[PDB]
């Protein structure tokens, strides 16, 4: 029992973490076979990235202009190309610690841990969600960057981002692991600020299904809806629209607790309008939009407490 | 809105 | 700039994680050097549990008794003692994995980092405090015993926490790595229940410090107060008392926002008096009490965004 | 109350 915000176990992420210094800019980049990958502002110094000319910048370097370091190991940089908005660097030796990976593009409202490095090395590991707004609610100070998001699935590592920059609203921006960023967003120092968010409503869901996995029906009514009706609800209060898609994902948790999908979407629009006034779900004063229904399975039981 |  | 729950990275813990059978048992052991540590109730059936005599239990096992399995290799059990509520196995291999440890016994109100593992496959890792009342809200199913606690300091893990059970609260209870409870608990299944738990004043505090370092003063007031006269506030909305090696503990705190202790304490007495309404903290609705002092310097900037 |  319990219910908690949970991230992969880090060990084959931090067994790829390395250190990349430019000139008198170090940042952290990731080490696998022969490659290690890392922002391409490595190359920058601080008023190159008012207005940067990466092309520019990159040809005027070669490949001992970049030092690279495992532990107390130098690595020997060979090659170098830029890709999007992250730098692939060659390297003398393959990573012996190389797990089983992919590279895969995550989509709004979906989660990843976060192993936060700095100087190359792991220092902390945590949970987030790519928010509708293409950002993440991380926690990440100065030298984080080319700090990578995972998802973990049997022993294969899927990467999903890497660590770029933080917007003046303290919310954090980046790319996947092919350098192209999530959202409007790039990487030089401009005006450019987060869009508006919304809360993730199929996880909100979820997590309202996970409340009962675990026990609690309090917050469930004798009223149902329709998607149309619930979405003129949810748009009010900042939701994102429920579409027959996300309905459908849900089907596996509305099977295992016997509760409609539009029963469960009733009941949110109750909390919705009502408040929750005093009571918690499953621990919590407010409702929480950073679990998807694939966080739910795979942390609760496979069985209800009926 | 720094790179970090 | 941001603040989450952060555990530390997982990889030197994930490498000593076995799983250990005994009979129809099967649950998750400790792998240092040539010994495992688990749960010695590892030995018990559903029945023993009721009114087990585990001295009584174990003369009746031999070293082959005990099946230890590391990946897909079996280790050979050649050794083994009963060690109060844990059980030590000798192996005839000795962990290469074995990470710089040390064994602690940590106090209420400080936190660490679970590595939840179910037979002996580590699957999530999350943060949490230790409680007043002695128990952890935890997230843990069936085979997750014999799941550990740590910190890690540089290259060292501090291992602080066996799991072995939980409470018909849905909160968790177990050991140190010596075999001895964190509470009155008892490794039988008995009625047995949670004392009465309170709120961890000096983490609520460091976490309004946290708030500070991060930007937000909306929360201060040009009150101050003395630790006496906060105690009676604090007392009646069961936060535990504050004392002089509370506020100490506060000082470099303190020094980095300019705050005063009594002064934040006045913010705070002022904060359970007068509610949030619609404000939020970091984030949070409601004031947090899983963050120490050390959780906060570690995390934040040293630098105040003033 | 279970061990878990």
């Amino acid at each position: 029992s319990g219910f908690r915000k949970m991230a992969f176990p880090s060990g084959k992420v931090e067994g790829c973490m390395v250190q990349v210094t430019c000139g008198t800019t170090t940042l952290n980049g990731l080490w696998l076979d022969d490659t290690v990958y890392c922002p391409r502002h490595v190359i920058c110094t601080a008023e190159d990235m008012l207005n940067p000319n990466y092309e520019d910048l990159l040809i005027r370097k070669s490949n001992h202009s970049f030092l690279v370091q495992a532990g107390n190991v130098q690595l020997r940089v060979i090659g170098h190309s830029m890709q999007n908005c992250l730098l692939r660097l060659k390297v003398d030796t393959s990573n012996p610690k190389t797990p089983k990976y992919k590279f895969v593009r995550i989509q709004p409202g979906q989660t990843f841990s976060v192993l936060a490095c700095y100087n190359g090395s792991p220092s902390g590991v945590y949970q987030c969600a790519m928010r509708p707004n293409h950002t993440i609610k991380g926690s990440f100070l100065n030298g984080s960057c080319g700090s990578v998001g995972f998802n973990i699935d049997y022993d294969c590592v899927s990467f999903c981002y890497m660590h770029h920059m933080e917007l003046p609203t303290g919310v954090h921006a980046g790319t996947d692991l092919e350098g192209k960023f999530y959202g409007p967003f790039v990487d030089r120092q401009t005006a450019q600020a987060a869009g508006t968010d919304t809360t993730i409503t199929l996880n909100v869901l979820a997590w309202l299904y996970a409340a009962v996995i675990n026990g609690d029906r309090w917050f469930l009514n004798r009223f149902t809806t329709t998607l149309n009706d619930f979405n003129l609800v949810a748009m009010k209060y900042n939701y994102e629209p429920l579409t027959q898609d996300h309905v459908d994902i849900l089907g596996p948790l509305s099977a295992q607790t016997g509760i409609a999908v539009l029963d469960m979407c009733a009941a949110l629009k109750e909390l919705l309008q009502n408040g929750m006034n005093g009571r918690t779900i499953l621990g919590s004063t407010i409702l929480e939009d950073e679990f998807t229904p694939f966080d739910v399975v795979r942390q609760c039981s496979g069985v209800t407490f009926q | 809105l720094a790179a970090x």
